[PDB]
């Protein structure tokens, strides 16, 4: 879910680290 | 109203780039 | 002797736009 | 396998399509 | 007019397909 | 109030590529 | 040996611009 | 003809200037 | 200040020419 | 409310191209 | 061969977002 | 010395954090 949580704020890096295999 | 399209691609070029060539998906949905 | 790096990032910008708002994965393997 | 087909010859539009979800 | 088309609504493939030579 | 000239810098790139080596014009007006 | 489609792609990025928002023709031809 | 002038050397800004409307 | 006369409005090109070295 | 930071990326891109191949410097601040 | 001028627009892009909307300066020189 | 390290070969991030302000 990086559309709902991203695009309404830039996610935190530690967040979009957890989307990374 | 364009701007969830443009919105997805300036994620993917900041997503990739964190693995550091290790690989990643991108599935958009609720 | 870069360059799969950047060649990489050439693909990831024509993949997603293919599906046109759908999702898709990113794997390099053999 | 899009990085030993693609980046040694740019992939057909029908071959990079069988790889979209 | 690409700019009142597809700026205000992601214009499908067929109708950006007419834009080409 | 910018987006028009963002916008059409996100189609542009986006229709180059469906030609596929071919050529096209870009041309905004009414 | 790809190097011509990602050539023409950063001058179409380059060349919309020196415009400023009046319109351009892109036609790779002899 | 941009692709026989600027992808083998980077053209002027001039020579660009020629090339819009 | 290019985030603030810019980003509210497009720069003109000699305005954004008096930035470069 | 993101925009700041996706819009000083839209000037970047065209900002080192106006130059041409000379340098640039890049401060946000009042 | 061009080359030099798209290696530097690669780094661009990946230069300014690592700051994370601080500041930053471009001055390829030896 | 950005284009003289990293254009040959992708530099690491601390070496490229070193590099903003
Ligand atoms: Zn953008
Ligand atoms: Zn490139």
């Amino acid at each position: 879910g990086i559309v709902e949580q991203c695009c309404t704020s830039i996610c935190s890096l530690y967040q979009l680290e957890n989307y990374c295999n | 109203f364009v701007n969830q399209h443009l919105c997805g691609s300036h994620l993917v070029e900041a997503l990739y780039l964190v693995c550091g060539e290790r690989g990643f998906f991108y599935t958009p949905k609720t």
